[PDB]
């Protein structure tokens, strides 16, 4: 069936676009990872690291 | 090496369009790895690049990368399976033996480690004239 994406429709009618996504199991190493914090450095004094 | 020859080596569990493979591969230029299927047909070779012959076929694969234009004379290396980490170490140094390895001492520093997650049981060298 072809769409019929009418402008004079309600929003109902209208068209969406949509972005499905999933991951896999943990099978092997991790590959996607989210972005990790970088603080700015300190020197001559007691702190905690990682 | 003296002479380059040795361009490149394929591992994987079966490399006869069957099962995930990995292939490794040099012109002088650049390092071009990947994890692909492929058949092998008739053993890649240089055959003379004025000729040129590609090896296998394109298919299904899930890993690619660049880089790195990679260089008597011997070369080391060491290749181990990790947990899912493919690991390559390395090293040169120049020779006046002609028989074969000489004595001394060598130490392997690392290159890049690969994350492939496949298991590898065979392997074969990719040559050049
Ligand atoms: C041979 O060397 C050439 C460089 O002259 C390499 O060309 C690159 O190939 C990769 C993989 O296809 C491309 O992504 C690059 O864009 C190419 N570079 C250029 C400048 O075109 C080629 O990969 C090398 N082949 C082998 C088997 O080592
Ligand atoms: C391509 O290879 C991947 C390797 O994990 C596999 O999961 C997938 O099913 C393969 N697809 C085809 C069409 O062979
Ligand atoms: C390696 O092969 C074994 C079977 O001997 C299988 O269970 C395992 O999932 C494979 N692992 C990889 C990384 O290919």
């Amino acid at each position: 069936q072809s769409y019929g994406f009418q402008p004079t429709y309600g929003v109902g009618y209208q068209p969406y676009r949509v972005v499905v996504l999933s991951f896999e199991l943990l099978h092997a190493p991790a590959t996607v990872c989210g972005p990790k914090k970088s603080t700015n450095l300190v020197k001559n004094k007691c702190v905690n690291f990682n | 090496e003296k002479s380059n020859i040795i361009r490149g080596w394929i591992f994987g569990t079966t490399l006869d369009s069957k099962t995930q493979s990995l292939l490794i591969v040099n012109n002088a230029t650049n390092v071009v790895i990947k994890v692909c299927e492929f058949q092998f047909c008739n053993d890649p070779f240089l055959g003379v690049e004025s000729e040129f012959r590609v090896y296998s076929s394109a298919n299904n694969c899930t890993f690619e990368y660049v880089s790195q234009p990679f260089l008597k004379n011997l070369r080391e290396f060491v290749f181990k399976n990790i947990d899912g980490y493919f690991k390559i170490y390395s090293k040169h140094t120049p020779i006046n033996l002609v028989r074969d390895l000489p004595q001394g001492f060598s130490a392997l520093e690392p290159l890049v480690d690969l994350p492939i997650g496949i298991n590898i049981t065979r392997f074969q060298t990719l040559l050049a004239l």
